[PDB]
């Protein structure tokens, strides 16, 4: 679409920023840390009842070594979500360091906190801990990009403030015909290469419930 | 009796119509 | 007298279950989640055509949508007894229709084997 | 492309080049701004970029160019400033001021550039922090006078103003020495009158709005930290309270003040101060009620409306009043005339408590709770409140969250109580009343009938008996009465669970009334056989619920009956628990073996222990005879499903039972422990036949889940056994022997770190008692374990985590054990201890800083023997200088307390002499030389090496401080942290470790 905001995600290294928009983007969980360098750009769209709306969604790097441009990739925001870590003080610890530089560059935007991570059982940053948002009026989440909890409220409220219609709501995208494609022998000899490895690949994450 | 009369009552209490 | 102040409407639903549905990276060998949520087997009225289609929870994005091709066979993936395993020539979830191996896992073992009966026979509707 | 063109130094920079790739970056897309993103990282991350910042300043015209520029400059200023000549310093002071000035007085750039301005006061902010007041003295004033030429030169020095007061008194504890701070604190502090006659007088003589809303942007800061003088003893609360409530432009930024004013260190003896507190709040008050809305005003829906600012302004109000209030309601109190004033910004309070907004809640909450509980316990002052709390109760009960939501609940049943006592008869009537709008179907919904259920729940214990009894038979009834009336199977679900609920949360009521708590019981048994969705969970958890609290009325014998319950209930077990999943039976034979604990004669509890677990007794007994005479059975999944269930029925009744579980694990302990080892073999099978991939397939999984099962239930056992004599002669040989080796000689894929869990657990409770098998436990999983974690910090999670608990509690208990090694795998146990250092995983770290903590203490305590003088001279400084590896690395900073406390012992082992061998080889020093001089060269050489932009003068410094302060943990770690600030920059000051 043209009706995009752009978004930009800053917190601690490793508090799950790129594993929480990858979700999003292609509905997968990455398990690995691979710490993103500078910045990534990925356009990611949702449609609701107000027509369909596009984040531009400027994933940062958390690590000080990788930071990259740092406050540069702040520029012209139009909205932005702070993420940290509740099985980790130090990242909820830094919130005010990232909140600091985000707002010193864009004066008056819609914010979220998220406390990501909230499926692990030994949390360390306790419910009642959590209250820095409040002086700053920013909307503060539970989430977890692991069982999805809460992982579509950071999105749906910053829709609401930019849009400006508290009634917005997200709705099932248009699920056309699919076609009625014939197999030729010309690309069946590398669908049953991958056939038998896939397999022979045990699928992930066996014990979840689904 | 006005303990005795409600515990009858929870005797027949069901999650079915009929 | 005074005055007073989604694409499936045409479809039956057969089939609805519960999953999680996986596309096969063949690059860097491993699964991958697609999404998470209800799997229907939809039929529609105007041309008795069933097609597979999932939704995630929470933003309803799809995540598979394809016809049960009467060539498709679902095959066990060695590390569950309640998944089944199956190539795909023709998925529009993304946009662009595209090729993938699928694998769909299930709660219960019950619930994957009952799937199996059902996705054969959508295949037998979509002989004629 | 061409882009790259600027990374090319020899040439002069082409600023079209410059800007069109800025533009790729922050207008463009996809591979194109990919490149240029990774070309701005490379040219700013160039040393030398900072040269090529004037010309930009002057020749570009993208501000995004400029911005950038001044962010490569700030990265000098904080960073490389002191190595600069002199003459480089002032000519980049000159160009930054320069810059802001000729900004400021162009409107068109004024307006439309705000990000590019704000960014340049921030480098301004920076040179200041290096070079103010000492080499800039007339700042403060040059800064006053400007400001009476131009009104956009004011309201910049005013950004300037609040970010300079940012930099040094709210981010300055991290970021800069203590010296430093407090210099930079003194400086502000000694210039501030001149600071608030300008302040006071552009909000007294000002018109302009951007340039007011800009000063109490300033004036939020400066009461974080100025004396309250100047906010008592001028007009200034006047003109916060009422002129600047007025206009909404200033009234957000007014409301943040007076919240901030609130929480100001004031004298609470002077009569005149108390009437300046009372004045404020009344004003604002006023303009409040004037000018925003009345204290009737449905907030509810403005803040759902969402127009504007609203949302963040009523966040504001509450926070303002809850602050103001918790402070100062005693002030409002006893005057009759303050009465009105006090009652109304409660109400407000009461409307914004309705607000649709969880976390605005939670705030509104939080005051509530101080409220209530202060009218529990101060005498005379809950009838002042009688309106606002029967209010209260209402708002409380409607909002009322389930008991998932721990923490919301919690404050909310508490509030909740206290609301209960203060009035018990309100709020009995107002639970009623809600009751009734669900059966006349007013308010009914699933939702509503469930909050109700949740608010009625949580004030149990509060009424007196009889009252409780009066009111839960009338709340039990007319529950009951809803479901008959009720159609349908979702809403005679939604209101039996409901009831079951309400049941579950008041046991006081069913422990006095026996017959009830019978049919209760009996309900639940016929609600184990709903097929519908929820409804057997619901039973089961209600079940053991009750259970956990009424538990000696089932062990007992009643009046009118022939037996105690629990015998009946065991009677009955097959049939009740026939549909249940398996989980569900395993709750429901936990709760069984709560009771049987109660029961005190032993013969008695042994008869009902044996007796609850006949079914589980004999499906074990027709397993062990038939796959004991045929290891061929345990590939039969549905064999390996009854087996697994089997032992998680044993662990359940375990769990509860703790010590009284011992007859019944003696029942199966030896077949127990040959199973795990047909099952141990069947797996060892299984992977050599069809690979690594065995691991994840159904058979396997469905195997190691039987001796996961096994580990469990002995743990649990052992966990909470009081007959230690018996663990050791009885279970842990038999353990030993069918666990170790099967764990050492299994590929890593197949070893289950439940092992290593299990074994902790056994060197917890019963270590000290057997040393020989600790040694044992050592040799079976230390090296190999250790050989599985030690190639990344990212394979084998659970290994990991449970191999250092395990060493840890080896330390603790027997640390004989790691005497016995030899010196190679003692060299091991050293290496293995720093890399638990070096994890981020905090459950890792930190027990790799408390292992060698605990080693240290170890060492110490065995004196001057052999083994402790070679500990010391070949890991001694290896401790040091690993532990100093991690404090100064940035990446370990979650650890940095018991980095240093490990630090602090370390180096005190030394300021004592408590090392009696020298540390050096000899002839490396002088013969004589004490530790405490040679500790000093190695350090200053280690760090000269490690940091060797730091002088000499520096790092001695820094090593006097820390050596003469390492008793006093508090200021040690001040000194680290100064340390830690100046490694991140060149020519930092040695006396600033004078400090302390
Ligand atoms: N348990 C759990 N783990 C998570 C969750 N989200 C992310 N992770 C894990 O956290 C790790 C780091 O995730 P990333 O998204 O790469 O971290 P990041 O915030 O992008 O870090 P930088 O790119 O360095 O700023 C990965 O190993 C994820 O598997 C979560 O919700 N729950
Ligand atoms: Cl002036
Ligand atoms: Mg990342
Ligand atoms: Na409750």
């Amino acid at each position: 679409p043209q009706v995009q905001f752009k978004l930009v995600l800053v917190g601690d290294g490793g508090t799950g920023k790129t594993t929480f928009v990858k979700r999003h983007l292609t509905g997968e969980f990455e398990k690995k840390y691979v710490a993103t360098l500078g910045v990534e750009v990925h356009p990611l769209v949702f449609h609701t009842n107000r027509g369909p709306i596009k984040f531009n969604v400027w994933d940062t790097a958390g690590q000080e070594k990788f930071g990259g441009l740092r406050d540069g990739y702040y520029i012209q925001a139009q909205c932005a979500i702070i993420m940290f870590d509740v099985t980790s003080r130090v990242t909820y610890k830094n919130v005010p360091n990232w909140h600091r530089d985000l707002v010193r560059v864009c004066e008056n935007i819609p914010i979220v906190l998220c406390g990501n991570k909230v499926d692990i059982k030994d949390r360390k940053v306790k419910a009642k801990s959590i209250v820095f948002h409040r002086k700053k009026n920013l909307q503060y989440y539970d989430i977890s990009a692991k069982s999805n909890y809460n992982f579509e409220k950071p999105f749906l409220w910053l829709a609401r403030k930019l849009i400006g219609d508290p009634n917005l709501e997200f709705v099932a995208m248009p699920a056309l015909a699919p076609p009625e494609v014939v197999m030729d022998p010309a690309l069946a000899a590398q669908a049953e290469h991958d056939l038998e490895v896939a397999q022979t690949t045990a699928l992930p994450d066996e014990d979840d419930d689904l | 009796s006005t303990v005795d009369e409600m515990t009858k009552k929870f005797g027949t209490l069901t999650i079915h119509d009929d | 007298h005074f005055e007073p102040v989604t694409m499936e409407e045409d479809e039956e639903v057969l089939y609805k279950v519960r999953a999680k549905l996986f596309r096969f990276d063949a690059d860097a060998k491993e699964w991958k989640e697609r999404g998470t949520g209800d799997c229907k087997f939809l039929k529609n009225k105007k041309t008795n055509k069933v097609r597979i289609l999932m939704r995630r929870d929470k933003t309803l994005k799809i995540c598979a949508n394809h016809i049960i091709a009467p060539e498709y066979t679902l095959k066990p993936n060695v590390g569950s007894d309640r998944s089944w395993v199956y190539a795909c020539t023709a998925d529009i979830a993304e946009g662009e229709a595209e090729a993938f191996t699928f694998a769909i896992r299930f709660g219960s073992k019950e619930n994957a084997d009952k799937f199996k009966e059902e996705f054969e026979k959508a295949q037998e509707i979509n002989k004629k | 492309g061409s882009m790259e063109g600027i990374l090319d130094f020899s040439n002069d920079l082409d600023i079209a080049l410059l800007d069109q790739v800025v533009s790729t970056f922050y207008q463009g897309s996809g591979v194109q701004q990919k490149q240029a993103q990774e070309i701005l990282t490379k040219f700013q991350d160039n040393p030398d970029a900072w040269q090529k910042a004037d010309q930009i300043l002057q020749f570009s015209t993208n501000p995004q160019s400029k911005f950038i520029a001044l962010s490569i400059l700030d990265k000098l200023i904080t960073r490389k400033w002191k190595l600069l000549p002199n003459d480089h310093r002032i000519g980049i002071r000159n160009f930054v001021v320069g810059m802001i000035i000729s900004m400021c007085q162009d409107d068109e750039v004024f307006k439309t550039q705000k990000n590019l301005i704000n960014k340049s006061d921030l480098t301004l902010v920076q040179i200041l922090k290096q070079e103010w007041p000492q080499n800039w003295p007339e700042f403060i004033p040059e800064l006053i006078g400007s400001s009476s030429s131009s009104v956009n030169v004011c309201e910049n020095n005013m950004i300037v103003l609040k970010l300079l007061s940012e930099e040094v008194f709210d981010f300055s504890a991290e970021q800069m020495t203590q010296a430093k701070a407090l210099h930079l604190k003194n400086s502000m502090s000694k210039e501030f009158e001149q600071i608030f006659k300008l302040c006071f007088q552009v909000l007294e003589q000002g018109s302009s709005s951007s340039l007011i809303v800009a000063t109490l942007e300033s004036l939020l800061r400066y009461l974080h930290w100025i004396p309250y003088r100047y906010i008592y003893e001028t007009n200034i609360l006047e003109l916060l309270s009422t002129k600047f409530m007025t206009s909404p432009d200033t009234r957000a930024i007014t409301l943040k003040c007076l919240t901030e004013v609130s929480n100001l260190k004031i004298p609470q003896d002077n009569d005149l101060i108390k009437r300046q507190t009372v004045l404020f709040f009344q004003n604002t008050l006023q303009q409040i009620a004037t000018s925003v809305m009345p204290v009737t005003a449905d907030l509810k829906a403005t803040y759902a409306n969402a127009n504007g600012n609203d949302q963040s302004f009523l966040q504001d109000l509450a926070m303002f009043l809850t602050t103001y209030l918790a402070r100062n309601r005693a002030l409002l109190e006893s005057d009759e005339s303050l009465r009105e004033l006090l009652l109304n910004a409660h109400q407000y309070l009461i409307q914004l408590s309705k607000i649709e907004e969880r976390e605005l809640f939670k705030t509104t909450l939080d005051y509530w709770h101080n409220l209530v509980a202060d009218l529990f316990y101060e005498p005379l002052k809950k009838h002042i409140y009688e309106e606002i709390c029967s209010q209260l109760r209402l708002v409380i009960i409607e909002n009322m969250v389930r008991p998932e939501e721990i923490q919301l609940y919690k404050s909310e049943r508490e509030v909740l109580v206290y609301l209960t006592h203060l009035n018990v008869i309100d709020t009995e009537e107002i639970m009623i009343s809600k009751l009734a709008r669900q059966i006349d179907g007013s308010e009914w919904s699933w939702h509503n009938i469930n909050t109700l259920s949740w608010a009625i729940g949580s004030i149990s214990g509060t009424m007196s008996e009889d009252t409780e009894k009066r009111f839960v038979v009338t709340v039990i009834k007319d529950l009951l009465g809803l479901c008959e009336q009720k159609r349908g199977k979702d809403n005679k679900a939604v209101v039996a669970s409901d009831i079951m609920y309400v049941v579950g949360q008041y046991p006081r009521f069913l422990k006095a009334h026996w017959n009830f708590l019978r049919t209760v019981i009996l309900k639940l048994f016929e609600f184990m056989h709903e097929t519908h969705e929820g409804v057997q969970d619901m039973a089961c958890d209600t079940f053991i619920k009750i259970v956990q609290k009424c538990k000696y009325h089932f062990v007992i014998q009643q009046p009118r009956e022939s037996e105690p319950f629990i015998q009946t209930i065991i009677r009955d077990i097959q049939k009740t628990t026939a549909d249940l999943q398996p989980q569900q039976v395993h709750t429901f034979y936990k709760a069984c073996g709560i009771i049987i604990s109660e029961e005190r004669s032993v013969a008695e509890r042994n008869r009902l222990l044996s007796d609850l677990m006949q079914l589980p007794n004999m499906a074990w007994d027709t397993i062990v005879e038939q796959s004991t005479a045929n290891p061929t059975l345990l590939l039969d999944s549905e064999t390996v499903k009854i087996i697994a269930n089997i032992i998680k029925t044993n662990v359940a009744v375990c769990t509860s039972m703790g010590a009284d579980f011992y007859p019944q694990l003696g029942h199966i302990y030896y077949n127990m422990l040959q199973l795990y080892r047909a099952v141990s073999s069947m797996i060892s099978a299984q992977v050599a036949a069809e690979g690594l991939i065995a691991t994840k397939t159904p058979k396997v999984r469905g195997l190691r889940t039987i001796k996961k099962e096994i580990l469990k239930l002995v743990e649990t056992y052992i966990s909470k056994a009081r007959n230690l004599d018996d663990v050791v002669k009885v279970l842990v040989e038999p353990l030993l022997n069918a666990v170790l080796e099967d764990y050492m000689n299994n590929v890593p894929d197949a070893r289950d770190a439940e092992v290593l869990n299990c074994m902790t657990t056994v060197v917890e409770k019963v270590g000290h008692m057997i040393p020989q098998g600790v040694i044992l436990i050592l040799q079976s999983v230390f090296e190999c374990t250790l050989d599985m974690i030690n190639k990344d910090f990212t394979e084998y999670p659970e290994h990991r985590v449970e191999f250092y608990k395990l060493l840890k509690v080896i330390n603790e208990k027997s640390f004989a054990a790691f005497l016995e090694l030899p010196p190679a795998a003692f060299k091991l146990f050293v290496d293995a201890i720093c890399w638990a250092f070096k994890h981020n995983n905090r459950d890792v770290e930190v027990n790799g800083l408390q292992i060698a903590l605990d080693l240290v203490k170890n060492i110490e305590r065995m004196g001057n023997v052999p083994f402790a003088n070679e500990f010391h001279k070949n890991y001694f400084f290896i401790f040091v200088s690993e532990t100093f590896f991690v404090l100064t690395d940035s990446d370990h900073k979650s650890g940095f307390s018991k980095q240093a406390l490990l630090l602090m012992k370390l180096i005190s082992l030394v300021y004592d002499n408590k090392i009696s061998v020298p540390l050096y080889q000899e002839a490396e020093v002088p013969q004589g030389t004490s530790n405490q001089v040679y500790l000093s060269q190695y350090l200053a050489n280690m760090l000269s090496n490690a940091f060797p932009h730091l002088t000499s003068e520096q790092i001695a410094s820094f090593l006097s401080a820390l050596t003469k302060q390492c008793k006093d943990l508090v200021v040690f770690k001040g000194t680290l942290r100064d340390f830690l600030v100046q490694i991140k920059e060149v020519g930092g000051d040695p006396t600033d470790y004078l400090f302390a």
